């Protein structure tokens, strides 16, 4: 009984947050592109610094 | 230095695992949810009750 | 009974999504500067190209 109640507590949250995978997917694509830009900027900055 | 891509990727792991578990046991959970209360009553425990 | 079941189904989602406010706030701020810069660049482009 207690286990089942816990599962039925979690499962709606699982269902609630499953939909976020795709918004997360584009989110991480954009975020990683941004970090790529940040790394490029950092590298170029250091490159000129000298 | 947000470095949240690690965080977003962990969120992806969690959400994709949640979707996979939903697929894995969605039917079992749905068939369990309308009649959950029975788990509190075990046949012999019904007599002891 | 049915309304109660619906409400308690909502409560998981309610809390889960209410938890996401602040992380969303910083995202909104960031995206806002993004738009601001978009307008700035778009303008500057327009005035130069005129």
């Amino acid at each position: 009984w207690q286990s089942a109640r816990e599962l039925l507590r979690d499962w709606p949250s699982q269902r609630h947050l499953a939909d976020r995978v795709q918004p997360l997917r584009m989110r991480l694509s954009e975020l990683e592109q941004r970090l790529n830009n940040q790394q490029n900027a950092e590298r170029l900055l250091s490159e000129f610094c000298k | 230095l947000i470095d949240r891509v690690e965080e977003v990727r962990e969120e992806m792991d969690e959400a994709q695992e949640a979707a996979r578990f939903l697929q894995q046991h969605g039917s079992a959970l749905t068939k369990l949810e309308p009649m959950v209360a029975v788990l509190q009553s075990d046949p012999q425990q019904h007599e002891q009750l």
